[PDB]
């Protein structure tokens, strides 16, 4: 054809042939470009903007509007040739070349005069054609993006724009920074109803009209390194997909389902199994927290409100203190928490606040700052949580740590986040935090009796009360009583039989054996670890000798009567 | 730009529109959105911010909120708060994430979270949570800012501030003062809690802080603990986070003046109020429709009402 | 006691390959 | 290795153009004792800067022709080698390593190299870091097999900082300590070189001048050693002299010392 045919695409030729998707909205940018490019000196607006926000899209929706006629008088019937530069390197091999075939079609505008270039990607115009000798095609263009000579629509994203272009500060000057901004949510479901048509062409399926309000809604909270217009329709299209993969119509749901398999957090109307289990969270739970009720009941609760879709979308699922004795059941609680919500307890996000001594040990929560070693690992915690938004974040030994630790979690237990040291707010809104603090016999004093109550002062005498009422339940948890140490007896043998014993042994405790273990495992003040300590004392140490004599062996069923 | 007639509109009901997401906190508001039109009508002093607000007092009774609000007065949402916290910033080197690295230390390119978003949008509330939780080195930084409203960068380039709504969140007035009685002997409400305590949170202040840093800083409002009365207009605008988005799918929540003034009653703190009502209504009605939702005793096209049958 | 001794990591100063110009 | 990057010290102190070393004939043997192993035969010599570490290469040079050779030193030429100078010059990848690699194939060719290699310190980081190929990464296979004899020289802290931190670098070096010389033994190196500086400066410099040299500067410099504070003193004297014009003692090596250090008279 000709020069600039070989080197970019007719982006209005495409726009006659309707190859281009309809912009709707944007009428704000399409105006602000049309008003730099009609400008005399300088003509160039580069289009900067979040990665995703549709920049590029701008320009499609200038095409059309060139030949549709809503163009103004002074950009009347202009062709608006985008420019690959990775074409024009492209057999760029002898000293001449990239600069001749940068000015060739620089003639060619000049020649044809309705040319309006639109560079994406303008971060790489300085350093294309770069080499040991050879001058880049941003020094080419510098007189003639000054004086006129050539309209340049740029479209590089905010952060292309600081890093490569405003390091270049004559480049800088020479272009108009049109703010693309992120779109609203109310922008975004007119984008998504505008671009209907062109996914029920190509999925042939219907998109609801619900499906495109939930899709602007649902990506918007539950997505935050991804900017609306595109994360809206990456929903939409996916979803298309799913039900051109099952072949009717695109759900509400069917929305849900593809952000809930995507971010992994559940956002879609329950299986009527997980509707069963999930008002049987607490009896599910209680399979392994023996007692506790209070502390089970207010972090099912917090699951039940995020799973009704009555999670508040600034705070975080749930924000829990896990006061109490040692030993009660703090850590495994948040073990089967971890359990319930996916299946095993190494999911469990376990920060262990003991690690955290001193005051600069929370870099280790949030990464290194810029300028320094570890800042490309950028957080220990940041990034457990940019893999898996929806999470049980455990601190261990929440009392363990520095007074101000635990203060760079002031904004992540009411708004939600934690910015990266890199720069990245990630969202703590999906997550469950959960803080055990560790709060021996009698205190000072005469007392009726034997307590709470010494749990949540001494709570606020340690953290700071603007970390307490960011905290949505502190929950001083209970001494575990003898009638749960003897429930407690029957869950420690089943993690030594089945899981430890298969070796064809199986391990039967007759019912004065499991009273022998809970009369000596049983003090009120620790609870459950006197316990497991009994039992590797009397059970399977005693046991762990009789398999190595083999007097009770691979093949044979263990019993355990009682001692004395 | 010279103002729409609207636009005006709106500017002269400004602590009336702010009263739509902060309930009492009056001085406040007033002295926030004096700020904005001194800015509007073009009497701002090009020298220094638009306003350099400290909100000292209890904390969470509407200090990130107003900032909150006032993004949203002025742009629609409340991601154009640029709320670059300070209770991260404990030591002395994380003050090289609100400059960005010098040249050749690793993030110079892509350094600044402060300074960046500021040189997007000059005109941009600024939220510092938790001042008191720097380190004071970045007030030094920081004290750049008051006084020409330009910052340099750890580039070696300058951004404009002069249009800047700064404002440093100061939990400091939580020591006695998060304790709503004081000291000995006095009187009720109004008289121990605010004659007797409003001098120690500006006390707090001056011994934490360089003077000339709050010389600089225009405005330090010590703020209200919510009274029973800034309780029960906040209940229904608490009820307006549930019975909205979250509950708007096919379902209409209505709370009787019963379910309300309960509560009021079991949600007010006299140091407080903004977060246990925050909680009792997650605890007593959220936590109650959570169960009814799933077990669909409140499905979609219903009014469930909420009323208190005990009395 | 206590001071903390900031790393301070440098950039990375490296090699660069080449795009070369073609001769006869 | 090409007379490019350094030059052959043998065939110098053949033609006799390297200084006559008085003194330090422990140390040289220390060197020999070092390079006669059959692996890990890299002498590093540890010393302030300027105590005369190439001066014990410049005499181990000289011992080669003089044939005070232990057999496995015989006839081998000791090409010194600038590591700085294979560096200068490289912003584009593989300049350094191809002027690495050259310099040790011509190793392998040629067969009686002994490398002396100053400024250890350099090694570390050579290239753009020990994860990138470094001239502390090129080295170390030859340098523990003993098929590359390299004489270094560190300052202590050099050794401490690069080599000592440096995990596999310790065992392919062995340390030999160039120590700081004493008074009576800097007056003997003095004694020896005296038939260079008279005869390049074309003056006569007395017996009363060297005992000078080695006891003003120790009693006046102080951040610099002996074994080069104390030649520097009758070599610019010897010039002063030559540019004044001829006989250096006491009085003319004095207004020398008076020149740097902040005395008036
Ligand atoms: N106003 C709009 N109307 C219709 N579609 C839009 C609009 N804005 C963005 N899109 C669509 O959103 C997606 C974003 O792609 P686009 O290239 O426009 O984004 P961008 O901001 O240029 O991102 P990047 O900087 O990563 O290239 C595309 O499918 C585009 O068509
Ligand atoms: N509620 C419980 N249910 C089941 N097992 C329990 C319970 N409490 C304690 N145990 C047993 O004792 C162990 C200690 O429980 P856990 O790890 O939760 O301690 P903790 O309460 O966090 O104590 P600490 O104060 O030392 O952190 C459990 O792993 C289990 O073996
Ligand atoms: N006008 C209001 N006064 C108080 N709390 C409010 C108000 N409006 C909303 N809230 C609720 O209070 C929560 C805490 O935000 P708020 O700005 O009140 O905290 P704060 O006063 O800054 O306290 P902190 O010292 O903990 O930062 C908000 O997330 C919101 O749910
Ligand atoms: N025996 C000797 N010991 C030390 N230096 C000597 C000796 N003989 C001559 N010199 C002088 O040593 C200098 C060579 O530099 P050198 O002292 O080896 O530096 P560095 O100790 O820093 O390696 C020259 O001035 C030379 O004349
Ligand atoms: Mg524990
Ligand atoms: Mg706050």
């Amino acid at each position: 054809s000709l020069v600039l045919d070989q080197f970019g695409r007719n982006l209005t030729a495409a726009a006659m042939e309707g190859k281009l998707d309809p912009v709707i909205g944007r009428e704000k940018e399409i105006e602000r470009v049309m008003q730099v490019l009609s400008r005399r000196t300088k003509n160039n607006p580069v289009l900067i903007g979040e990665p995703g926000v549709g920049k590029t899209a701008v320009v499609e929706g200038l095409a059309q509007a060139i030949v549709h006629g809503e163009v103004p008088e002074t950009l009347k019937d202009k062709q608006l040739y985008t420019l690959d530069l990775g074409s024009l390197v492209a057999g760029s091999r002898y000293r001449g070349d990239f600069e001749e075939r940068l000015k060739k079609v620089l003639k060619e505008i000049n020649t044809r005069g309705d040319i309006i270039l639109f560079i994406d990607a303008l971060h790489t115009l300085v350093g294309a054609g770069a080499a040991e000798g050879a001058i880049d095609a941003a020094s080419i263009l510098k007189p003639k993006l000054a004086r006129g000579e050539l309209q340049t629509i740029g479209a590089t994203t905010l952060d292309e724009y600081r890093k490569y272009i405003e390091k270049d500060a004559a480049l800088e000057r020479r272009f108009q920074p049109v703010q693309v901004g992120e779109p609203t949510v109310e922008h975004t479901i007119e984008i998504l109803k505008g671009l209907r048509d062109r996914y029920e062409a190509h999925h042939r399926v219907s998109i609801t009209d619900a499906a495109m309000v939930a899709a602007a809604t649902l990506a918007d909270r539950y997505i935050n390194d991804r900017f609306l217009p595109d994360k809206a329709i990456d929903l939409i299209d996916e979803a298309g997909a799913r039900m051109r993969i099952r072949r009717a119509e695109v759900d509400d749901e069917q929305i849900a389902e593809v952000l809930g398999n995507w971010t992994g957090i559940p956002v879609f109307k329950l299986t009527e199994a997980e509707t069963t289990r999930l008002l049987r969270m607490e009896e599910e739970l209680h399979k392994r927290i023996i007692g506790q009720e209070d502390a089970v009941k207010a972090v099912s609760k917090a699951i039940r409100r995020t799973r009704a879709g009555l999670k508040d979308p600034k705070r975080p699922s749930g924000s829990f203190i896990f006061a109490g004795p040692s030993g009660v059941g703090k850590t495994e609680l948040s073990k089967a928490l971890a359990n319930f919500l996916f299946g095993d307890d190494d999911a469990l996000i376990q920060i262990d606040m003991g690690e955290f001594h001193d005051r600069f040990t929370a870099s280790r929560l949030f990464g290194a700052p810029p300028g320094y070693v570890g800042y490309e690992e950028g957080g220990q915690l940041t990034e457990k949580v940019r893999r898996k938004p929806f999470s049980v974040v455990l601190f261990d030994a929440i009392e363990k740590a520095h007074q101000e630790i635990y203060n760079s979690l002031l904004q992540v237990l009411e708004d939600g986040r934690l910015t990266d040291g890199q720069g990245r707010t990630v969202d703590f809104k999906n997550t469950v935090l959960i803080f055990t603090s560790n709060l021996k016999p009698v205190g000072l004093g005469f007392s009726k009796g034997g307590m709470k109550q010494k749990v949540n002062d001494e709570l606020k005498k340690h953290f700071r009360p603007e970390f307490l009422n960011r905290i949505d339940d502190i929950i001083v948890f209970h001494q575990l009583t003898r009638e749960e140490i003897i429930r407690m007896v029957d869950l420690m043998i089943s993690r030594v039989a089945g899981q430890l014993k298969s070796k064809d042994m199986a391990l039967v405790l007759t019912d004065a054996a499991k009273a022998l273990l809970a009369k000596r495992g049983f003090d009120p003040v620790l609870g459950a670890r006197p316990l497991r300590r009994t039992i590797q004392r009397e059970i399977e140490d005693q046991l762990s000798e009789k398999i190595l004599f083999e007097e009770v062996g691979p093949g044979q069923v263990v019993t355990v009567d009682v001692d004395n | 730009f010279k103002l729409t007639e609207a636009e005006t509109t709106r500017l002269l009901r400004m602590e009336e529109e702010l009263h739509k997401r902060i309930i009492g906190q009056e001085d406040a508001v007033k002295a926030v959105s004096k700020a904005i039109r001194r800015t509007r009508a073009g009497l701002k002093d090009p020298k220094r911010p638009s306003g350099s607000f400290i909100f000292a007092g209890p904390s969470g009774v509407g200090k990130t909120e107003l900032s909150k609000a006032l993004a949203n007065f002025l742009f629609g949402d409340d991601d154009a708060l640029i709320q670059i916290d300070m209770g991260e910033f404990h030591d002395r080197f994380t003050a090289s994430r609100l400059f960005g690295a010098p040249p050749g230390y690793v993030g110079y390119e892509e350094g600044g979270q402060l300074t960046e978003k500021v040189r997007r949008k000059p005109f941009s509330v600024v939220l510092f949570d938790a001042i008191e939780k720097a380190h004071q080195e970045i007030y030094n930084s920081l004290l750049q800012v008051l006084e020409d409203g330009r910052l340099t960068d750890g580039q070696g380039r300058t951004v404009d501030f002069k249009n800047t709504v700064l404002i440093f969140t100061s939990n400091l007035g939580t020591s006695d003062i998060s304790k709503p009685v004081g000291l000995g002997f006095s009187k009720g409400g109004g008289e121990n809690d605010y004659e007797r305590m409003k001098q120690k949170v500006n006390d707090e202040l001056k011994k934490h802080f360089r003077p000339e840093f709050l010389n600089r800083i225009d405005d330090i409002i010590v703020f209200h603990q919510l009274t029973r009365e800034e309780i029960i207009r906040m209940v229904d605008l608490m009820i307006s986070r549930v019975a909205g988005q979250l509950k708007s799918k096919d379902m209409a929540l209505v709370l009787t003046d019963a379910a309300k003034a309960l509560l009021a009653k079991r949600g007010f703190d006299p140091v407080l109020g903004a977060r246990p009502l925050r909680r009792t209504i997650q605890r007593e009605i959220e936590d109650q429709l959570s169960e009814k939702i799933l077990f669909e005793e409140v499905g979609p096209g219903q009014v469930v009402t909420v009323d208190v049958d005990n009395w | 006691m206590k001071v903390l001794i900031l790393a301070c990591l440098v950039a990375l100063a490296l090699a660069r390959e080449l795009e070369e110009l073609n001769v006869p």
